């Protein structure tokens, strides 16, 4: 559905979806504040990170350089 | 339905300008940290979201369900 596309979360199986539609602020970002954003423009709660799960499908919340630094 | 972008009263009150950002899908009730819940989470006496915005008084205080529900 149309209205799926570019609402911040994967729901292409390759999320294509968000992967080329425009920034959502004016300050050049891609997600709101309050959680973390994927390299191909998908963005999800912060918990996500490094679970062990490739929750965006990019799977830049498991690259371990981000939760190094999470406990 | 109250700050979701469609407007669903005419008249426009619906949508505010000072309404705070949208993180759940259209349908969804919205705590107030941010999390999202099934509209029949509300004031069920279950704390469904994270800070318990869906168990508040004020939102529970005047609480009404349709006429096959008691
Ligand atoms: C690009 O631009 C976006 C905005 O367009 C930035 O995102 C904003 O970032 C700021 C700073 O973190 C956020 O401001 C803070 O929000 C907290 C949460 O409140 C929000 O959510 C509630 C939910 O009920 C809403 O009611 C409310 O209106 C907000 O939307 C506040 O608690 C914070 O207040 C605290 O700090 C301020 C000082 O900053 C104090 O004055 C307060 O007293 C208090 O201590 C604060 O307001 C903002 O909400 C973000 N918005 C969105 C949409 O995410 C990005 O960070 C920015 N990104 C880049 C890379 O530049
Ligand atoms: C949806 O619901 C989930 C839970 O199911 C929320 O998760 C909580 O998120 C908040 C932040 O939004 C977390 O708060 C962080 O707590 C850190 C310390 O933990 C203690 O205090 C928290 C309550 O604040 C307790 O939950 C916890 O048990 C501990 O007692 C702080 O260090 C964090 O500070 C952050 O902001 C400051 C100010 O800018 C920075 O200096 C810090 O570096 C840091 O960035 C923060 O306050 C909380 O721990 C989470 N709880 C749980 C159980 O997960 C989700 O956030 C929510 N979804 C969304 C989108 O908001
Ligand atoms: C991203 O889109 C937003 C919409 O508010 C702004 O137009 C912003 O200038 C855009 N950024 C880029 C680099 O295109
Ligand atoms: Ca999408
Ligand atoms: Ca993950
Ligand atoms: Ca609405
Ligand atoms: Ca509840």
């Amino acid at each position: 559905p149309k209205a799926l596309a570019c609402d911040g979360r994967a729901d292409c199986l390759d999320a294509s979806d968000e992967s080329a539609c425009p920034t959502r602020f004016p300050n050049g970002t891609y997600c709101p504040a309050a959680m973390f954003e994927c390299k191909n423009h998908v963005c999800i709660q912060s918990f996500w990170i490094c679970d062990g799960e490739n929750d965006c499908v990019d799977g830049s919340d498991e690259e371990i350089h981000l939760c190094f630094n999470i406990p | 339905w109250k700050c979701d972008g469609q407007k669903d009263c005419s008249d426009g009150s619906d949508e505010p300008d000072l309404c705070p950002h949208r993180f759940c899908r259209l349908g969804q009730f919205q705590c107030r940290d941010g999390n999202c819940t099934s509209p029949q989470a509300l004031c069920n006496a279950r704390q469904d979201c994270a800070d318990g915005s869906d168990e508040d008084r004020v939102l529970c205080e005047h609480h009404r369900c349709e006429s096959n529900e008691w």
